[PDB]
């Protein structure tokens, strides 16, 4: 927890939830990139995701 | 005797005297930081391979134990390589910023605030504005290291370095930082403590002992 | 906050175990319900609202004797270490949220029947882990020890910073003037007594400054006419019982700041003081800004009981101690007219009757404490009047000494 700014606030990128959000996509980017996915699911799809 | 499983020798023996902290002069940190080799000087290999330039893990010093990286400098950590390189670089470029905000030359015997100097460094290298850093980089030794802190301001927003009128939460350092290719896997490895980790501690300073009753 | 509280058991007066009666465990600190911050619930706007006259508690203050004696013997946690039971009676939990009945298979180490057992809030390491909810166990052991370290009237504390009354402290008053003396220790018990609050908050300063107020009016000086920050005590005019008191903030001169910091511990001297709802009221809450605030400095020694001698953290005799008077209500109360008749607030023939006036007052809360002394023993095993032996009555005490204690005060 932090305390309540009294300025302007805009998205940032630090955070407990964003780090989370960000470390967690970064695993299943991971997944996807691996050997069993790399073998089976086609190519070019898995760019997509 | 013994005290559970450990065993204590009968002689007690413990250092009789205690050192005065004396806090950095502003010439002193700017020589630290600018000097050849930072290896030593402010981080230093903790178990340093001769055969390649490779290291585990990395125990640190004071201008640069205070920091604790931010997530993007956790996951795909750096190899002891880079790792000097990044220092040796960013350990000079950020004595510039502090340095043209304070003209060496005029005002050199001043001595800089070991808790400010920590977190306007770490924040340094975690690429955060250190502009209200800057502002009190300084302090006369009469005026506690932890009061100039919050008289010269209660500033309660910056992150990890929330300072209100007692006390100043900021996140503890991390006197061990990992660089690519650690595991606490092999029994060799230095034990690091978790301290590797940004965020195991939260180090509250504070003011008076009614500040501090206020704080637990 | 504030985590650390030192205290000191009564006196059990020449007598075997504690001076209180099982009847009585289940008389405060019964029904189960946290005995605690109950002190108060036993005062009236004045006396003649409360069953304190003959009967099982003879007193406008027999109540606290009594309670304070009960706590002694519950209190051995803070002496030692465990939570012992003194007579089939131990705290129900390590919180001491109230007493109860011995379990039946895991009973606690029967207590150890000992007198004037010094207490250390350290002694307990669960105390200050939770220090916020057993907060009311400090700020009472403190009420306790204040009594305890006296054996004639409980011994509070009185301040004055060099400093004008804190601005949101002459505004917290202001909105109790009509309040009598009683409800007045009231808030500022029911206040200092739940939840750890920081001696830097609003209140401590209020309540610590009526407290000083107060005295000041006990002893003339702080009166209708020369008023604190514009405040000063009216006591009721004696012939129809001017055992009141009612803050009333006025606009007469104000009296000048002191030169300095003027702090001293008093203690009402006769037996006077277990009587009157004020010199209890009064007493009873200037001990209420001590309890959430450590204690100033130690209580000198010089004039106090014999088990009150270098009491570790509490009693003195060097240097951080502060000079302790102790005046008597009748001596005083002289002296407060005496004050009156010179600032012209009363007439020059008034003041030889204001005497009268109150003096056979004060003789009538004396044949009757005699009596409930000599209705309610001692060698009963309670003490609801606590001994005092006809003589401490007359006894002219400090008096003196603390009338010009008021005046430099407030100069």
């Amino acid at each position: 927890n932090q305390p309540l700014p009294r300025l302007t606030v805009a998205p940032t990128y630090d955070s407990a939830m964003s780090n989370w959000i960000s470390t967690t996509i970064a695993f299943f980017i991971r997944v996807v990139n691996s050997v069993n996915m790399t073998a089976t699911v086609n190519d070019l799809t898995r760019r997509t995701m | 005797a013994a005290v559970f499983g450990i065993q204590l020798v009968p002689k007690l023996n413990t250092s009789t005297t205690r050192r005065t902290f004396l806090p950095l002069r502003f010439d002193l940190l700017l020589d630290r930081l600018q000097s050849t080799n930072l290896h030593g000087v402010l981080y230093r290999a903790l178990d340093f391979n001769p055969v390649d330039r490779s290291a585990t893990v990395i125990q640190t010093y004071p201008p640069l134990n205070a920091w604790s990286p931010h997530h993007a400098f956790i996951e795909n950590p750096l190899d002891y390589r880079d790792w000097t390189e990044f220092i040796h670089d960013r350990a000079l470029a950020f004595v510039g910023v502090l340095t043209q905000r304070y003209p060496l030359t005029q005002n050199a015997q001043r001595y800089t605030n070991p808790l400010v100097l920590g977190a306007a460094f770490g924040d340094f290298l975690n690429a955060r504005s250190i502009d209200i850093f800057l502002d009190r980089l300084f302090y006369d030794p009469t005026q506690d290291s932890p009061i100039t802190a919050i008289t010269k301001f209660p500033y309660q927003w910056t992150i990890d370095s929330n300072v209100t009128t007692d006390s100043v939460r900021t996140s503890a350092g991390c006197k061990y930082i990992t660089l690519y290719g650690y595991d606490p896997s092999r029994p060799s490895t230095p034990a690091t403590y978790g301290k590797h980790r940004p965020t195991y501690a939260t180090v509250f300073y504070y003011s008076t002992l009614p500040a501090r009753s206020r704080l637990l | 906050a504030q985590r650390q509280f030192f205290g000191l058991t009564y006196n059990f007066y020449g007598q075997p175990a504690p001076l209180f009666d099982l009847n009585d465990l289940q008389e405060l600190a019964g029904c189960y319900a946290r005995p605690w911050t109950s002190r108060f619930s036993h005062l009236a706007i004045s006396t003649g609202s409360l069953p304190v006259w003959s009967a099982r508690y003879p007193s406008v203050a027999s109540r606290n004797i009594v309670v304070n004696t009960l706590l002694g013997a519950h209190l051995n946690p803070f002496a030692g270490g465990q939570i012992t039971s003194h007579q089939g009676i131990t705290w129900r939990d390590p919180v001491l949220s109230s007493l109860a009945p011995v379990p039946a298979i895991q009973p606690p180490p029967v207590w150890a029947v000992a007198e004037n057992v010094l207490l250390d809030s350290n002694n307990y390491p669960t105390y200050v882990l939770n220090l916020s909810s057993m907060w009311p166990i400090n700020q009472d052991v403190h009420i306790m020890t204040m009594w305890a370290l006296s054996d004639q009237g409980p011994i509070y504390h009185l301040e004055v910073p060099v400093d004008p009354m804190p601005a949101a402290t002459t505004a917290a008053l202001m909105a109790y003037t009509g309040v009598p003396i009683a409800h007045l220790a009231q808030t500022a018990y029911r206040f200092a007594g739940q939840l750890p609050q920081s001696p830097d908050s609003t209140m401590v300063s209020t309540i610590r400054w009526l407290s000083a107020i107060w005295f000041g009016s006990l002893t003339g000086r702080l009166n209708r006419s020369r008023t604190c920050n514009g405040f000063y005590f009216e006591f009721a005019k004696p012939a129809l019982n001017p055992d009141q008191a009612v803050l009333k903030w006025n606009d007469g001169a104000r009296a000048a700041p002191p030169a300095a910091a003027q702090s001293s511990y008093i203690r009402c001297i006769s037996p006077h003081w277990q009587h009157q709802i004020v010199e209890v009221a009064g007493a009873l809450m200037s001990q209420s800004v001590t309890a959430v605030t450590g204690l100033p400095a130690l209580i000198d020694e010089a004039t106090l009981p014999a088990w009150s001698q270098g009491v570790a953290n509490l009693t003195g005799n060097g240097q951080g101690v502060v000079p302790c008077l102790d005046y008597n209500p009748v001596p005083m109360a002289a002296a407060r007219h005496l004050q009156w008749r010179q600032d012209g607030l009363i007439t020059a023939a008034q003041e030889a009757q204001l005497n009268n006036d109150y003096t056979a007052y004060a003789l009538t809360i004396e044949r009757h404490l005699t009596a409930m002394l000599v209705a309610n023993p001692i060698a009963a095993g309670r003490m609801p009047i606590q001994p005092f032996n006809a003589a401490d009555f007359g006894q002219a005490g400090q008096t003196a000494a603390a009338v010009a204690l008021a005046q430099a005060m407030f100069v």
